[PDB]
């Protein structure tokens, strides 16, 4: 009997550990005569040798085409006893069995293994003839290496029949499969297919067909890398909830000059365009920039995203429109957290879009920025981001200040359009859903141009904060 | 057989296409650095020891050279042989660009 | 054929006392570094004219300066058989001072 | 008939046994056994070893405690050791 | 006269690093056997407890090894590092940056 | 070869694994002690700021400090790393 | 052999002090010992 | 070719530096000479080693014999390997 699992393509057995085949000895009757060997008298072929105890040595039995189906003899425990031309093992499972040294057709010995072994051929195997392949292997442990191995290499001396050395691993090792766990010493891959449906399955019924079949294991094995698109143009974008640091960030950026692209186009924004932005003229906006400047294909732009348009529908343009995708594309995209700005209100609560922004498929890159901040915060909070976010690249910035190191790492990595991301962000279509709305309501503009004393202004800060809720 | 203006001749010629460029712009764009600073002194000395090599000359050579990072402060370079009066010699050469103030020191001796 | 022959520690020894003793922690002085460096030269010159070595020609050099926070590379390349040919050096530094003194060798032929 | 001891269990002394009369059959110049002793002591336990193999020499080193193997193997002597 | 000693990188004023050749010396021979642990404790009490050596942007550091390397921010005022001949311990001492 | 492994310890489970990563990928690339610390410390100094010392052998024993949730000691194939911050 | 000559020679530099941008020090410097 | 040299044959060109390889050059044939013999095995590798170690740096390991030879890593530029009347004598450096 047994119990599995079957999915679509594959199945899974829960229960393999279990040994299909495994027995024991209950007949003695013939063991006892081989136990009780009394010393004072002797007999010729086994000799006369005395050794007291060979413990922790083991036995292998091999089993051919029957050990890959999954039905083997196992690996025994065993202890020796040595005579001058004979050998008594002692096999907890099978009893006292006689070895001499005739048997032998061929022989073998590896230094490669971490223990010293003796492999070779008998005719006639002590298990069920039937089954067996009729090769086996002796390993020698411990003192039993100084005691015994070596006088019975003497032996071979004097017959002269022939001893081999073994570098390479032994086939037969290779061949099975408890073989394979004595010579150590794919369930997470299915796990992360499994999960990896849900989300899929969770996204749509109806469109849950990328790979759902075997392709999927070709997946497994996409390690190696490689693209890159010529005579295009590539944008460095910069996400970020309201009131996060973006504009100078970006600002900063631009100043690295230094590496090896050495050549980028500012994206530069005023307030009052900014309020009536809309995604599709943002698109529009680029295409100008790219024409009054007469940019060349190797230069790069940095451009902010404010937070009322939704990247989402930005993304789908790029793909959808002809012009777009003609001329641009999108190298890597970056955001931006503020631990000052993280809840909406005194009580804890988030403001929009935190915690969806940094998504393992769409955004690369996850910054803090911090002043004045108690450690000790910082870090907590570091905890619960780790947490929130299952996989994601977190640094830590005080107040908009750039190692150069990590100003290299932004700025010459491509990585959003590889592949792997192209089926991740499909996977996390669920998660990343931003909900923004764009107006003359939502966002307003007031020009005014009077001087104004600071005490009301502390009025207004505290009396409709206060009162907000 | 020889002149040793010639030689200086050929030591310019390697320092200025080694690094020396026309349009003062990016000898400001290449300060002393403390990275790069090996980088320039084994490709400066090997280039110009390909340059004497071109020569065919039959005499026997050695180098030397010092990069310092600023004038202030200061610095004296002196020579003085034990060599032949008709063929050897010597040779020095000072070199400036903005911030970088380098030397080149050469020993010719005959056979 | 090269029976007595350039060994480095000799002179790496003889410009160690050289310029312990007559530097003895001397100052940077505008007006006289260069002419320092005249003196203490020909005084090398004169010690390698005892340095017990016929043919090995001897192309020395000085230099002298003071480390004001300061970085600075020296090096030197070289051609040369090395079967006969070789060469030495030493370094010397106070508090405000440098001084480093190079010596070359050809054996003539 | 001598035999200088190192640690217990016979993690080492066992191995170096073994390890030593395979190297002494399969070549015939010392460089080859040496090297192949040194190199897999290198690979097992530690990263800088010393070996020497002779009929007849002289020596004396000095070491880490209970890391010094010595031994006549046949009619050669083999001598090892860690250091570094 | 200092006792003998090799200077593989010092940056402080030498009136600074002679005071800590002298109680280095004294000490390891003080301390002549046992573990480097004590050494760096008595070493940094002893060190933290001079009114001289007054300026310190981090707080200090003693290390003593036989085979190491490092990379270290220290303070671009003090930091050493030379060996004691008789035992050759390579020891460093700076200030956190 | 062989996984890291913490003999001495002070840090959160998720920035453990991320110096696994990195002292792998720095033994796996480069082959110097000196170059072993600069690399991971410029690693540490790109993703948590300024002021991470570091200090890598197989002889040396410390007397330091550092913030409190930053320091590590931990051993790979006989390889001591010691890093800590401030 | 007898080969008897003698000459010398001298090189130097430009002189100029600023002071007006003067005297910075890194002051968390990094470097890398080893031994 | 192990070229001659006024101590015995010495392979060359030298692996080890002038001071460190006179030194021993001269105190091996002096050292045998005053008050050692060839009948006496371990006590003259004992002076040997004790005379490097008072002057030059402080560890080092010395081999001589009839036959033998090695593999070994060593400081660089810091190996002394050569013969004096059919004699191999052997010397190195580690940190
Ligand atoms: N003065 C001050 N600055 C802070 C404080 N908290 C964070 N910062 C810094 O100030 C920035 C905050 O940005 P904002 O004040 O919202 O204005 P902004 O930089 O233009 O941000 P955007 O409106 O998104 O462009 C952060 O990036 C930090 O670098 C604070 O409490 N006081």
């Amino acid at each position: 009997a047994e119990s599995f699992i079957l999915q679509e393509g594959c199945y899974l057995l829960l229960t393999k550990e279990i040994p299909y085949f495994d027995l024991w000895n209950c007949q003695n009757d013939y063991s006892e005569k081989i136990e009780k060997m009394k010393k004072r008298i002797l007999w010729e072929p086994l000799g006369k040798q005395i050794s007291d105890e060979l413990p922790k040595n083991r036995i292998f039995v091999q089993t051919g085409r029957k050990s890959n189906y999954g039905f083997d003899i196992p690996i025994m425990q065993a202890s020796y006893y040595m005579h001058e031309l004979g050998l008594r093992i002692e096999t907890q499972r099978l009893g006292w069995f006689i070895l001499f040294f005739k048997e032998m057709k061929e022989i073998q010995i590896t230094q490669k293994m971490n223990h010293t072994w003796l492999i070779f051929k008998v005719d006639s195997n002590i298990t069920f003839n039937s089954i067996s392949k009729d090769t086996i292997a002796l390993e020698f442990t411990g003192d039993a290496l100084e005691q015994s191995f070596f006088k019975i290499k003497n032996y071979f001396e004097e017959n002269q029949i022939k001893y081999e050395y073994q570098v390479d691993i032994p086939a037969i090792f290779q061949e099975s499969q408890i073989a394979k766990k004595q010579i150590l010493n794919n369930e997470q891959f299915f796990i992360s297919y499994i999960e990896s449906k849900q989300l899929m399955i969770l996204n749509q019924m109806k469109d849950l067909k990328l790979s759902a079949y075997k392709n999927l294991y070709e997946q497994m094995q996409i390690s190696q890398a490689i693209t890159p698109v010529e005579n295009h143009i590539g944008v460095i974008l910069v996400n970020g909830s309201y009131c996060s640091g973006k504009r100078k960030f970006a600002e900063n950026l631009i100043r690295f000059g230094s590496d090896n692209n050495l050549r980028l186009h500012l994206y530069k924004f005023d307030l009052n365009e900014m309020s009536e932005l809309t995604e599709k003229s943002y698109l529009s906006g680029l295409l100008k920039f790219a024409s009054e400047k007469k940019i060349q294909n190797t230069d790069v732009i940095v451009a902010s995203v404010p937070h009322f348009i939704n990247t989402k529908i930005l993304i789908d343009y790029f793909s959808k429109s002809e012009k777009i995708s003609n001329a641009f594309y999108i190298r890597t995209i970056a955001t931006k957290i503020n631990i000052n700005n993280i809840y909406s209100n005194f009580n804890k609560n988030p403001v929009n879009n935190v915690f969806t922004y940094g998504v393992e498929g769409y955004s690369q890159f996850l910054l803090l920025d911090t002043y004045n901040n108690y450690d000790a915060d910082v870090n907590a909070l570091n905890k619960t981001l780790s947490g929130v976010l299952p996989g994601a690249k977190i640094y830590k910035i005080m107040n908009n200040i750039l190692n150069p190191a990590l100003a290299k790492d932004i700025l010459t990595s491509i990585t959003f359009i590889s592949e792997q991301n192209n089926l991740n962000r499909l996977k996390y279509s669920v998660q990343y859903d931003l909900l923004t709305s764009n107006g003359p309501s939502s966002v307003v503009f007031i020009p005014f141009k009077l001087p104004i004393l600071r005490e009301k202004i502390r009025d207004l800060i505290y009396k409709k904060i206060l009162q907000n809720g | 057989e020889y002149i040793s203006e010639e030689v200086q001749k050929a030591i310019d010629d390697s320092v200025k296409q080694v690094f020396g460029i026309k349009d003062d712009s990016s000898q400001v764009t290449i300060t002393y650095n403390k990275d790069k600073v090996n980088l320039w002194t084994q490709q400066i000395i090997d280039y110009t020891i390909r340059g004497l090599n071109k020569l065919g000359k039959h005499f026997k050579y050695c180098v030397t050279a010092i990069l310092q990072q600023t004038n202030h402060a200061g610095i004296s370079v002196q020579i003085t042989a034990y060599q032949d009066t008709n063929t050897d010699g010597s040779l020095i050469q000072c070199y400036e660009i903005n911030d970088i103030y380098a030397i080149v020191s050469v020993f010719a001796m005959a056979v | 054929y090269i029976k007595n022959r350039f060994y480095p520690s000799k002179i790496q020894k003889i410009i160690k006392e050289l310029f312990e003793d007559r530097l003895k922690g001397v100052e940077y002085d505008p007006n006289n570094a260069n002419q320092l460096s005249e003196r203490l030269v020909l005084e090398l010159r004169e010690k390698i004219k005892r340095g017990k070595v016929p043919r090995y020609k001897i192309g020395v050099q000085v230099v002298f300066g003071e480390i004001k926070g300061q970085g600075l590379r020296i090096a030197s390349k070289c051609l040369w058989d090395v079967q006969n040919d070789n060469y030495a050096s030493y370094t010397y530094t106070s508090e405000k001072v440098y001084c480093t003194g190079i010596v070359f060798g050809c054996y003539f032929e | 008939i001598d035999m200088p001891e190192n640690s217990e269990m016979k993690s080492m002394k066992n191995d170096a046994f073994s390890q030593a009369k395979f190297a002494v059959e399969n070549y015939k110049f010392e460089n080859k056994i040496s090297s192949h002793i040194k190199k897999f002591f290198d690979e097992k336990y530690g990263p800088n070893w010393h070996c020497v193999v002779g009929k007849h020499f002289n020596a004396y080193v000095s070491y880490d405690s209970k890391n010094f193997i010595f031994f006549y193997e046949g009619q050669l002597a083999i001598l090892l050791y860690r250091k570094g | 006269p200092l006792p003998p000693h090799i200077i593989r990188f010092n940056d402080m004023a030498q009136h600074l690093l002679k005071k800590v050749i002298r109680q280095a010396d004294v000490l390891i021979k003080e301390n002549p056997q046992g573990l480097e642990k004590d050494i760096a404790l008595n070493l940094v009490k002893f060190v933290k407890s001079q009114p001289e050596f007054k300026i310190g942007d981090g707080e200090w550091q003693c290390i003593i090894g036989k085979n190491f390397g490092c990379s270290l921010t220290f303070d671009a005022n003090v930091l050493a590092f030379f060996d004691l001949l008789p035992s050759r311990k390579s020891i460093l001492l700076f200030k956190s940056g | 070869n062989h996984e890291p492994e913490v003999k001495a310890t002070d840090m959160e489970e998720d920035m453990i694994k991320r110096v696994k990563e990195i002292a792998i990928n720095a033994v796996k690339e480069y082959k110097q002690e000196k170059q072993i610390a600069h690399y991971i410390k410029y690693e540490f100094d790109k993703i948590d700021g300024y002021g991470w010392n570091c200090i890598v052998g197989r002889n040396f024993g410390s007397h330091i400090i550092h913030q409190t949730k930053k320091y590590i000691f931990f051993k790979i194939n006989e390889l001591c790393l010691l890093l800590w911050k401030a | 052999i007898n080969f008897q000559d003698t000459e010398t020679r001298y090189g130097g530099i430009q002189n100029q002090v600023v002071n007006i941008n003067q005297y910075v020090q890194r002051n968390p410097n990094f470097i890398d010992l080893d031994n | 070719q192990y070229k001659t040299f006024m101590g015995a044959r010495v392979l060359w060109p030298p692996e080890c530096a002038d001071d460190i390889l006179e030194g021993a050059i001269r105190e091996t044939q002096d050292a045998l000479k005053k008050f050692e013999i060839a009948r006496e095995g371990q006590k003259i590798a004992e002076h040997l080693k004790k005379y490097m170690d008072d002057h030059f740096d402080p560890y080092w390991h010395v081999f001589f014999g009839k036959n033998f030879g090695c593999q070994a890593v060593h400081n660089k530029n810091r190996f002394i390997y050569f013969y004096i009347e059919k004699t191999a004598f052997l010397m190195y450096q580690t940190q």
